[PDB]
């Protein structure tokens, strides 16, 4: 097993934008695509966004593509993410997640914490 | 013959979402093209015989445009009956042919599996022959992975597996593998495990049972 | 004329055209429209008349064969698939399709009749297929002489001349009576002097004249008076009534 | 108004010729005519011929003449599709469509279509499945309840249909695609999650069924610990 | 029809006609010819 874990997010105003942000250490960054997820209350698991070593522009789910940003930086083994005018379906808890398989094409996402975001 | 390719192959989308589909040919059709929608093993329903005319009792939902060597298919809402395969046929010519098939299911959320084990039954045993079977259930996205370890060691080459469709009740997935064995490899080996990756499991899972249980 | 569907010289389809303002530019102006050929009108002046009423039909043949389409002619189109009438007034027109009806030993769906048992009247229609008796020979199944099926194709094979390739044609019937009319060019009109001579063309029909206001009275249902040997006395003004 | 009805299933060694065929109903023979398609497993459709009996005029795609032949009469009102020389790849079933192409100027594309005939092609013959219960772990409980199973083995031809408390039981029944052996028979298998609280004190069984032979299985199941 | 000497289509039997009539309604559809066709004009068009 490896760590993982997320920083920022939290309550916002509506309509405003949030960062969020994930890093982990002690280990090589580049082989694994580090992908991000999210849960609504009571419910199960969802894929949003995911950035890769060809740095191909962002990758989205079908919701998510017209409100979200991703980027990456290997040499401070941190992801980045990016919302904008956050809306009350933003209630829910998120999660981040690696595609856990050595530069693998496909995925086998693996994700070590996850943090809430709450529009007051 | 003249060939046809479709493009996307699969898709996922939520029920009420505009969708998409297009396919690709070889040498230029005079928009002699009709689309086929049809329920996997299933007798094919027509939908447009004219490159942009729906058939007797179409719903409106369905519609096309496109020209030359190219068509694009969509639809103004994914709706229920739509978890099946899109054919585009080609008819601009005596030998018939049909495309690859674009697949669409419906977009549900990724869902842990239930992950169980199965140690062999006497009966079984009795024919000289041993089996252990491991399982997964209602689990998304479309595929697990799933391996056997007996004695802690991995191994290949000795089982069998299956998996379904999404299942449209909660658009969710299954699987299971079946390992089987002789009477003499049972004897031999000790313990028996079953280890599972999937996309919602927080690490891998395993599932064992020894000699006496 | 740009619809992809042809039917068959027979069961032949057939479109009426109601209200609406023609421009036969857009179809003389056509390349492919090789053969453009009138009766009782011209290419020129379909533009400038107008219309009681306007009916069009459409049919796939072959490349010689269109020489079958023209008033009461012979032949197995003009007698046993569509025929025009002796006294028919309008345009026939059709151009090469084998960009689109033509298949190496294929295109079966367009079809025709060779013989019938009877001639057919004009803009007669039988959609029925059914076996000509041979008489001499009881024949409800199939037999020899004459229960031979009225259908038959070209084959359209691509290396086929245009003796035999397809030709997409589409012929205009209509009624050139004056008013009521609904179907005509883009001529525009025109402030309507009174009192005064003036040259006046009412819905197509030309002349000079005085025009003035009526005092006959014109049931609703009626739209021309014409005095002794078919002179137009009056006519109704298509705007005001 | 105008249907089609075909036979049923039909099934030989490889290396041999089948027959197929479907009736001609609405109007009558002599105003109507048939092709014949192709679904094989994993796959999308695949066209094979047309004729119009009364022209006698038949065509075959390029992947098929000489294979194939087509008949047909109007005594019975029927169409008669037959293929050679088939291979196990050949396994698929076969739709008859009402032709359009045979009079008055509409198009080739099939509006009616019949009920499929499945052929499938296997060194094997007929004959019943191979059916085993399972014995599920205590330990693989989960939100209170329990997944026991029947499995069904070496049985040939399709179809074979499996039901639980033979078809009493349906809240949570799932089942599985056939699977074809090297030896050329197919596979099933089945499973049902119930609470665990109910199993042991209510009776959950499995059953199995094959058509072709008209044999019946059950039996129970049963978690262990 | 009926000399049958043309046992063998190599070296086939030719044959020259004129000056008669030709009612096709008899010839070529009496019982004994299992089949009987024409190309580009029907049987009926002919008889006359
Ligand atoms: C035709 O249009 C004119 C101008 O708008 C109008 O005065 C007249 O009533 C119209 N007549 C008809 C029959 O529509």
């Amino acid at each position: 097993q490896v760590q993982l874990q997320e920083s920022g997010g939290g309550l916002v105003q509506p309509g405003g934008s949030l960062r969020l942000s994930c890093a982990a250490s002690g280990r090589t960054i580049s082989r694994y695509a580090m992908s991000w997820f999210r849960q609504a209350p009571g419910k199960e698991r969802e894929f949003v966004a995911v950035a890769r070593r060809s740095g191909d522009g962002a990758f989205y789910a079908d919701s998510v593509q017209g409100r979200f940003t991703v980027s990456r930086d290997d040499a401070k083994n941190t992801v980045y993410l990016q919302m904008n005018s956050l809306k009350p379906e933003d209630t829910a808890v998120y999660y981040c997640a690696i595609d856990s398989d050595t530069f693998y094409s496909g995925s086998y996402d693996y994700w070590g914490q996850g943090t809430q975001v709450t529009v007051s | 013959d003249i060939q046809m390719t479709q493009s996307p192959s699969s898709l996922s989308a939520s029920v009420g979402d505009r969708v998409t589909i297009t396919c690709r040919a070889s040498q230029g059709i005079s928009s002699w093209l009709a689309w086929y929608q049809q329920k996997p093993g299933k007798a094919p329903k027509l939908l447009i015989y004219d490159a942009s005319n729906l058939e007797t009792g179409v719903p409106s939902r369905f519609s096309g445009s496109g020209s030359g060597t190219d068509f694009t298919f969509t639809i103004s809402s994914l709706q229920p009956e739509d978890i099946a395969t899109y054919y585009c046929q080609q008819y601009d010519n005596l030998p018939l042919t049909f495309g690859g098939g674009t697949k669409v299911e419906i977009k549900r959320t990724v869902a842990a599996p239930s992950v169980f084990i199965f140690p062999p039954s006497d009966e079984q045993l009795k024919s000289g022959t041993a089996s252990v079977v491991c399982l997964l259930n209602n689990f998304y996205p479309r595929e697990a992975k799933v391996q056997w370890k007996v004695d802690n060691a991995l191994q290949s080459g000795n089982s069998q597996e299956s998996v379904t469709e999404q299942d449209s009740k909660d658009s969710t997935y299954s699987l299971s593998s079946t390992l089987t064995l002789s009477k003499a490899d049972y004897e031999k080996h000790k313990v028996y495990a079953c280890e599972v990756t999937h996309q919602g499991l927080s690490s891998p899972v395993t599932k064992s049972f020894n000699r006496g249980e | 004329f740009n619809a992809t569907r042809f039917a068959s010289v027979y069961a032949w389809n057939r479109k009426r055209i109601s209200n609406c303002v023609a421009d036969y530019s857009v179809l003389y102006n056509l390349a492919p429209f090789f053969t453009f050929k009138c009766y009782g009108v011209s290419p020129t002046k379909l533009n400038d008349l107008c219309f009681t009423n306007v009916y069009a039909d459409s049919f796939v043949i072959r490349g010689d064969e269109v020489r079958q389409i023209a008033p009461g002619q012979t032949g197995n189109i003009a007698d046993y698939n569509y025929k025009l009438p002796d006294d028919f007034t309008g345009c026939v027109i059709a151009w090469n399709s084998n960009k689109l009806d033509s298949k190496v030993s294929g295109n079966y769906n367009y079809l025709y009749r060779l013989f019938r048992k009877s001639n057919l009247k004009p803009f007669e229609r039988d959609i029925s297929t059914e076996i000509y008796q041979a008489g001499n020979k009881p024949c409800n199944g199939v037999a020899g002489f004459n229960c031979y099926f009225p259908l038959r194709s070209y084959s359209f094979r691509p290396t086929y001349g245009v003796g035999h390739q397809p030709y997409r044609v589409v012929v205009l019937s209509f009624e050139l009576l004056h008013a009521p009319a609904t179907v005509c060019g883009p001529k525009k009109s025109t402030n309507l002097v009174k009192n005064k001579c003036v040259n006046f063309n009412f819905n197509g029909l030309k002349g000079t004249g005085v025009l003035t206001e009526s005092n006959k009275k014109f049931l609703p249902f009626q739209q021309f008076g014409r005095d002794i040997a078919d002179t137009t006395d009056a006519v109704r003004d298509p705007q005001t009534l | 108004q105008v249907q089609l009805v075909q036979s049923g299933a039909e099934v030989k060694k490889p290396g041999s010729s089948v027959k197929v065929s479907c009736k001609a109903s609405g109007g009558t023979f002599s105003s109507y005519a048939i092709s014949w398609v192709r679904q094989a497993p994993g796959q999308g459709l695949e066209w094979m011929g047309r004729i119009i009996p009364i022209f006698g005029t038949a065509n075959y795609a390029q992947k098929f003449q000489g294979r194939v032949t087509i008949t047909a009469d109007e005594s019975t009102s029927t169409a008669y599709m037959e293929l050679s020389s088939l291979r196990s790849e050949d396994t698929a079933v076969y739709y008859c469509a009402s032709l359009a192409s045979y009079s008055s100027g509409w198009e080739d594309v099939f509006d009616i279509w019949g009920q499929g005939t499945m052929v499938t092609v296997s060194s094997a013959s007929t004959k019943g499945p191979s059916v085993f219960p399972l014995a599920p772990s205590s330990k693989s409980t989960s939100g209170g309840t329990a997944a026991l199973g029947c499995l069904v083995k070496d049985y040939f031809p399709e179809p074979v249909t499996v039901s639980w408390n033979s078809g009493a039981l349906t809240s949570g029944v799932h089942t599985f695609p056939a699977v074809l052996q090297s030896s050329g028979l197919y596979s099933l298998s089945s499973v049902v999650t119930v609470p665990s609280s109910s199993l042991g004190t209510q009776t959950y069984i499995c059953n199995v069924n094959h058509k072709p032979s008209n044999t019946k299985v059950d039996k129970k199941v049963e978690p262990k610990s």
